[PDB]
This record gives C-alpha cells, structure tokens and sequence, in this order.
RNA sequence: ACUGCAGGGGAGACUGGAAUUCCUGGUGUAGCGGUGGAAUGCGCAGAUAUCAGGAGGAACACCGGUGGCGAAGGCGGGUCUCUGGGCAGUAACUGACGCUGAGGAGCGAAAGCGUGGGGAGCGAACAGGAUUAGAUACCCUGGUAGUCCACGCCGUAAACGGUGGGUACUAGGUGUGGGUUUCCUUCCUUGGGAUCCGUGCCGUAGCUAACGCAUUAAGUACCCCGCCUGGGGAGUACGGCC
C-alpha cells in the first residue's frame, strides 16, 4: 500500500494527477487486489474517483 | 453532542469535589442534559427509530442511578431531584 | 444518388437476429439490409450465415452509394457480431478501428423475470 | 389541519373542518372591502343561466391585488394571514414601506412577519413576483399572467402551480395544474411558490344544510324528469335514458373547445 | 464557525477577468454573516470530461471559506440560484 | 471522564450520470419482435435501425469481498445538517450501583389496508397465442392493482446459526477487520513478536444416536427466563382481546 508505505500524501478529489492511476482504461474503478491498497485507503479512492467524476474532472466512461 | 466544556460547566455545578465525574449526581445530570438535546433532536425527525432506541437506553440507564442514589442516601436524592425535575 | 467516401457501420447483434445499418459520420443512414431483409425466417435469422448475408447486402449496397472506409459498432450478445464484420472486410470495405457499444446500466431499470423454462 | 367533528348527530359523522391556524386577526382590512350580492345564477335578462346557484352566506369581496406593476423595488411585509370566501386559498396583507395595503393570495410558507419583493431584482423566495424572464426554470409558480401587464389568471386556487419548463427565444413553456403544456410570453409575471391552503380538498361536509351554506341549490337527475324536460327523462320505471348521454339542452358529450381557435398556436399538448 | 471548502464551475462566455469581482459579493453574504474567506483560487478554462449544459469548457474556482453551517448553506443556494454557475459542490476540509 | 480510531448505523434536505420508455425533428426502407419450433403482436398511415433535442420515474455498474455497521428486521451514487452505538489507550472519578426478567412497552422483511400524490420498467388478476388428450399452468405478446413517495394501520416469515441472556475455565494451527505496543527499529518491514476486541476455516481433549460441535461449544460449571410430553383432529372450534 502507497500510501501507508509513505504518510502525508493526501488524497483529495482534486488531485487528477494521482487519481489516473487506479482507474482502468475505460475509467472504472481498479479492483482493491490489483493495486494492494489497505481497506481504507481503497475506500479514500473510490470516494475521490467518484467526487471527481461528479464535479466532472474525469469522466464516467470513457467508452 | 455535548463537548468537552459543555460537560464542563454540568460538572462543574453537579459534581462533587473538583474532580467528580462518575458520582451518581454527575452521571444524571450528564443524562439528563444528553436526553433533553436528544429529545428535541426527536421531535423533528419522527423516524428515527435508531436514535429513539439510544434514548431509551439512556432512559434506562438515568432510572437505575436514580434508584440507586434512592437506596444509598435519601436527602441527596430529594436535593437531585429538586434540582432537576421529576414526573 | 449520394457520395458519402467515409462512413459508419453499426451491428446490433441479438440472440434472434442480426441488423447492419451504414450511415453517414453524421449519423444519417444510407443502406441497412438485415437478416430477415435477405431470404431468412424465424430462428434461422440467428445463425452466422444469414449475418454475414446482410453483412454482404449493406455493404454492397452503400458501395453503391460511394462509400470505401466504414468504422465499426457492435453491440449485442450475437453470435454474427465477427462473421458480420468478416463479411464487410470481404466484400470490398476496409474497416480498420472496431469499437464496442453495447449499453451498460449503471443498475437502472429492472430486468425481466427470470424464465423457468 | 383537517379537524374532525366527533359523530354526535347524523349530520356531522363523517364531517370535517379547517382548523384554521394560519388565520390571524379574523376581521378584514376596512379600505379594501367592496360589497356583493347574489344573483342565484340570473343573467341582465333576469333568467336563470346557471343551474344550482343561489341561498347561501352573504359576502363582502376583498380587493385582491393580481397586477404587482407599480411597486418594483419597494419591499413589503406580511402583516396578517385572513380568512376569504371568494376563493379557496387564503389571502395575505402587505405592508408596504411606502405605506400602502394590499392582498395577496398567500402562497405555501409565507408566515406573518416575513419580507416580500417585486420586480427583477428580487430573490426567488414565496412570495416574490417577477417577470418570466428572470426566473430559473425549474421552479414552482403560480399567479401567472397570460398577456403582458394583464393580472394574474393562472394557478390561483389552493394548492396549485406551474411547473416553469424552459424560455426558449421570447416565449416560456409551463406546465399547468391540469397538465398541458402552454406557451406564454416571457414578459409575462409570476408570484415564485405554490398556493397555500391545499389540505382544503379533502373536507367532508357533512350534511346538505352546509352546502347550502356555500350557495349550491340541489341539483336533479335528467333521468327522473318527464320527456318534456329533459332528453333523459320518461319510462315506466327507472331507466338509464333511452339513449346516449346528453345535456339537458340536448348536446352530447364530447370536447366543447373550438377547433380553430386563435390560441392553438400557444398549446404544446393537451391535457390527458 | 467550520472550515468548508467550496468549488464551482462557471460558464465559458464569461471572460476570465469579470470572474474575480463577480464572486466579492456572494463573499460579502459571508463576510456580514462572520465568516473568514482565506484562498479564492482560479483555475480558469478547462476542458470538462463530459458535457455540462451544453458548455465543453468551463472555469474552475475554489472558494475555501470558513464560517456557519446556515451561511454556507445560503452562499450556495445563491450560487445554484446564479445563471453564470454550472456545478457547486461543497465539502468539509475536516472530518 | 479524557484522548484517539473504524464504520453501506439512522433521519432530513439538495444534487449526479449511465440505461430503459415516451415525445419532437432529421436520415431511411420493409420488415421487426419472439421461440425448442411458432403464432398472437407492432409496421408499411413510415416501424425496427441511426443521429440531435426534451420529459419523467425508478435503481445506483466499476469500488464490492468470504469484507464492514446494526438488538433483530436490515443498511452501499454524492454533498451538507442533525443523531445513536462500538473498540482501544489512560487510570482521572463513583464505589456492587450487577445479571435475568412473568406480565407490559417499543421496534419489527414482504405481501396487504386507509387518505393523498406519482407511475419509466417490472408485473398478481385479466386477455390473446402456443404446447397439450385437456393446460384455469410452465413458454410468448400485452396488461390493472402493486412495486415509489407522505402520513397512519397491520405485527406475520425457513423473522435461521432451525442454537435465549450473563459469567468463568479447558491444546493448538492458519486467514482476515479495528486498535495499542516494546524488542528485532529498518531486519523500510510497514515485516516479526506481545496484548485487547471482532469475523472465517481446520483441528486435541471432551460431548453426541449419528451427522457433527469443538475458546464464536452442541465441552466443564453457576444464575434467571421461554418452551416440550406419541401422530392426527389442530394452532382448528367455542369464549375473549386487538
Ligand atoms: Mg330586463
Ligand atoms: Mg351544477
Ligand atoms: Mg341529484
Ligand atoms: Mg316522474
Ligand atoms: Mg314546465
Ligand atoms: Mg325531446
Ligand atoms: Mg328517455
Ligand atoms: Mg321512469
Ligand atoms: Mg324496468
Ligand atoms: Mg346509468
Ligand atoms: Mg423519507
Ligand atoms: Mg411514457
Ligand atoms: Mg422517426
Ligand atoms: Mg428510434
Ligand atoms: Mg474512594
Ligand atoms: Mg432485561
Ligand atoms: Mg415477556
Ligand atoms: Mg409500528
Ligand atoms: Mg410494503
Ligand atoms: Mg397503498
Ligand atoms: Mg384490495
Ligand atoms: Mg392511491
Ligand atoms: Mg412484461
Ligand atoms: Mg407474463
Ligand atoms: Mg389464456
Ligand atoms: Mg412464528
Ligand atoms: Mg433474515
Ligand atoms: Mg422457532
Ligand atoms: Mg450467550
Ligand atoms: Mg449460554
Ligand atoms: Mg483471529
Ligand atoms: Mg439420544
Ligand atoms: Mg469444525
Ligand atoms: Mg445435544
Ligand atoms: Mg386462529
Ligand atoms: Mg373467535
Ligand atoms: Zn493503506
């Protein structure tokens, strides 16, 4: 897990850059055993993706 | 809700000595306060069972220490109840 | 009497047939011959052959509207969705790039009751 | 909001009444007060136009004000909630920083004391009026205008709105309580809301007595008159009219409005 | 008095020089309320993921205010109640 | 009590996008739909298909699990407001204030009922087609109540772990959720050990008619409560309460 590994590197809905990554190519959500991400941690990111997706910095699908 | 010096200034005139925060005239007036401010929180929100539940328990919880203080010294009972309420 | 060079092919491929729309980047439809449009009934709609028949029949007929390059959309759980695309390849079209369409609620509308056949 | 009279007589079994508790001060304003009189449904000949009209309360009309033209800017405040027989919604009076009285029909959450403004600078609150142009679509309204400065037609009974659909170049599309769809200038005015008092639909008078009351005389069933009297009317025992349903004066049903009226332009859809 | 941290997006037509004064009076709802009003951030044009009211482009501005639950909540029905807003979403910088 | 911690626990308000249906318009022409195979059906008065715009309701893909929370029923789109409980650490406070609980009260899936609203999709009843000896069914095409919302009622489910609550004790092995914590403190490993609270699998003693349970007991004991006494008749009649 990143970001147990190092601390103090917030997630946030805004920050795009690191939310490129834990979505797939069609910009679904990557699964938690993909990505090694703790329990809570993977709920911070599924929380940011989908706060994102609605104020319309990524989209919903990119089919 | 009940913040740390909301608790405070409760404790402050029901406890005992400087310090007291599990005597049973502390313990009911905290439970008094808590079931009061929840009590308003209940009437708006009529459905929320889940916290009238809460409040039952804490209901249950205030007439156990009341009986209590009952049992162990009758006149700091009236004294508590004068200053609170009854019935 | 049309020249569109470059269009769109889309195929709906369903369990019980087959359909081939050409139309224009634009999305107006030049040609759309399907499996019941060719010589075919009932379940036979379904089989791969009669797909790639309607797949012939579309794309000869919007070759005749000037059409070259078309792009490709399939959706739908066919069983011609590749014989479909197979056929437009072979009969005079280059598609190059093939998309995937098929719609996907986001759990909306509820489904039909499972048969107990 | 509906009270329930216990069954102590017949007549009052199933009946109900407003509670009214949002009635303040039970009088009306005396400077805003014209008289009426009946008229048991008799037009300028003397002659009986309307069936079932007459008897009934004696009422004194208020001046309702349904232009809110002249006070652009000038904020008001509600004084008292009143009780009026002319309509089934209830009526509010305005005290204007100028100094003026008015009624308004008191849409839905305008308690007394509240702050009202008109014209296009004012918030999108109950209560405001604003022309079209300046309201989000999207929003409940009612009182609307349907000319240009020509008073408040739709959507004034209790519990009614518009639902304001969209302002495409100079014409607003609204969605009316009846539920058609109509196209009307953007010109034209609105209060923002819903018409308050709508609980009152579902009062149960309980006897005969109490319609009489709101001045409706009985009404008789074309089908126990004789044939002079009615196209319903004749047989032996009771029958279901000889034939299909008309109107006394013999029209059948079917729809009434006039198919080349100069008003088609302005209707999207027809109500279901 | 909570910090909240408020984002909105803006229409296009508009140019990205009106944008700072427009927003000083929904800050002045705030700051008569008593509220602080630390950082305004632009963001400026960006091109949205999808479209939003018929607008491919939009201007991102983050508000980041701190004050009462009941001021916030009138600085954003006023923002949702604007014509030049397209999207307002407003979250809690603490739990 | 203080300090931290995790959470689809609850209620209210606002709000997002995918998709289905319908409406308007463009392109376009003869089929579409459906099955084991068909027919009923829709369409040729312009359908299905495809593109743009609009309306409206309901459910929230990926995350998502064996995982979390809740007394149970149950709980997952997002944000804000209000609100309940749990765990760990400290040991600051009270000083047995505990446990259970006849009656009683409250909560309690779905279907159902009342008043009002809403109604996309699905779909009892109902209709047609097909199958069949028949087909009051299964399959197909439609389709009303209902499913949704507000406020009340009802009080039942294979409401299940088919296992009442509390407490102590009796080998281990191996997953996973939430803490604390030295040491190995970098062996960066966020690994190992120790401890507390959950949730699974496997296993010794012991128990069981057997199946199996087995530190989350169906083992060893103590406290209180509910219930059983052959199968039907019958959870039915009569009486009463709601
Ligand atoms: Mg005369
Ligand atoms: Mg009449
Ligand atoms: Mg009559
Ligand atoms: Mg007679
Ligand atoms: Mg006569
Ligand atoms: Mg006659
Ligand atoms: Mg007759
Ligand atoms: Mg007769
Ligand atoms: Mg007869
Ligand atoms: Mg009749
Ligand atoms: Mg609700
Ligand atoms: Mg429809
Ligand atoms: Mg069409
Ligand atoms: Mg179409
Ligand atoms: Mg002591
Ligand atoms: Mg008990
Ligand atoms: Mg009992
Ligand atoms: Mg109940
Ligand atoms: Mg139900
Ligand atoms: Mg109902
Ligand atoms: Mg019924
Ligand atoms: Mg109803
Ligand atoms: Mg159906
Ligand atoms: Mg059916
Ligand atoms: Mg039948
Ligand atoms: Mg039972
Ligand atoms: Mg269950
Ligand atoms: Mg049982
Ligand atoms: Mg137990
Ligand atoms: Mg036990
Ligand atoms: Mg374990
Ligand atoms: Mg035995
Ligand atoms: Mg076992
Ligand atoms: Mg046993
Ligand atoms: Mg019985
Ligand atoms: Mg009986
Ligand atoms: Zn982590």
């Amino acid at each position: 897990c990143v970001f147990c590994a190092k601390k103090d590197q917030a997630i946030d809905y805004k920050d795009t850059a690191l939310l490129r990554t834990y979505i797939s190519e069609r910009g679904k959500i990557r699964a938690r055993r993909v990505t090694g991400n703790c329990v809570q941690h993977q709920r911070d990111i599924a929380l940011a993706v989908k706060n994102a997706r609605e104020v319309a910095l990524l989209p919903f699908t990119s089919s | 809700a009940l913040t740390a010096e909301q608790k405070k200034e409760i404790l402050r005139s029901y406890g005992l000595h400087e310090t007291d925060t599990g005597s049973p005239e502390a313990q009911i007036a905290l439970l008094t306060k808590r079931i009061a401010d929840l009590t308003e929180h209940l009437k708006v929100h009529k459905h929320d069972h889940h916290s009238r539940r809460g409040l039952l328990l804490l209901v249950g919880r205030r007439r156990r220490l009341i009986k209590y203080i009952s049992q162990i010294d009758v006149e700091r009972y009236r004294s508590l109840i004068e200053r609170l309420g009854l019935r | 009497k049309k020249n569109v060079p470059h269009g769109a092919a889309h195929i709906k491929s369903t369990f019980n047939n087959t359909i081939v729309t050409i139309t224009d980047p634009q999305g107006n439809v030049i040609a759309w011959a399907s499996s019941g449009h060719v010589g075919f009934k009932g379940s036979r709609k379904s089989t791969p052959f009669a797909a790639q028949l309607a797949a012939e029949n579309a794309a000869r007929k919007a070759q005749d509207h000037g059409v070259r390059k078309v792009d490709v959309f399939v959706k739908g759980p066919g069983s011609g969705r590749e014989t479909a695309i197979r056929s437009l390849q072979a009969a005079g079209l280059e598609v190059g790039a093939i998309s995937d369409v098929t719609p996907q609620p986001h759990n909306g509308v509820r489904p039909p009751k499972r048969r107990r056949v | 909001a509906i009270r329930k009279y216990k069954p102590t007589t017949p007549g009052r079994r199933g009946a109900s009444v407003s509670d009214f508790a949002e009635i303040t001060r039970s009088t009306p304003e005396k400077s805003l007060v014209r008289p009426l009189h009946g008229r048991g449904g008799r037009n300028a000949h003397g002659r009986i136009t309307t069936r079932h009209k007459g008897g009934g309360h004696k009422r004194a009309y208020r001046m309702i004000d349904f232009r809110r033209n002249d006070k652009d800017g000038v904020n008001a405040k509600v004084a008292h909630i009143e009780y009026d027989p002319n309509r089934t919604a209830r009526i509010a009076l305005l005290h204007y920083l100028d100094g003026e009285k008015r009624y308004i029909i008191a849409p839905n959450g305008l308690s007394q004391g509240d702050v009202v403004e008109s014209g296009a600078n004012a918030d999108i609150k109950p209560g405001n009026n604003l022309p079209l142009r300046n309201i989000p679509a999207g929003t409940l309204i009612h009182a609307v205008e349907l000319r240009p400065g020509g008073g408040a037609k739709l959507a004034r009974s209790a519990g009614s709105s518009i639902q304001l659909l969209g302002k495409e170049a100079s014409y607003a599309s609204l969605r009316m309580p009846s539920g058609e769809i109509r196209r009307v200038d953007v010109r034209c005015r609105a209060t923002v809301g819903e018409v308050g008092n709508a609980e009152q639909a579902n009062i149960n008078w309980g006897k005969a007595g109490r319609m009489r009351w709101k001045g409706k005389r009985p009404s008789v069933r074309g089908v126990v008159m004789n044939p002079v009297d009615h196209p319903h009317g004749g047989g032996e025992g009771k029958t279901s009219g000889g034939r299909h349903p008309v109107s006394p004066w013999g029209k059948p049903e079917g729809r009434t409005r006039n198919a080349n009226k100069s008003s088609n332009k302005f209707i999207v859809r027809r109500r279901r | 008095m909570r910090p909240y941290e408020i984002m909105v997006i803006l229409d296009p037509t508009l140019d990205e020089r009106t944008v700072a004064p427009s927003l000083e009076t929904f800050l002045n709802v705030v700051r008569k309320d008593g509220g602080k009003v630390e950082k305004v951030d632009i963001w400026g044009k960006r091109r949205l993921a999808y479209e939003i009211a018929k607008h491919a482009e939009g201007i991102y501005v983050v508000i980041d205010v701190k004050a009462a639950p009941a001021t916030v909540s009138e600085l954003d029905r006023q923002l949702s109640l604007n014509e030049s807003v397209l999207r307002t979403k407003v979250m809690r910088t603490d739990k």
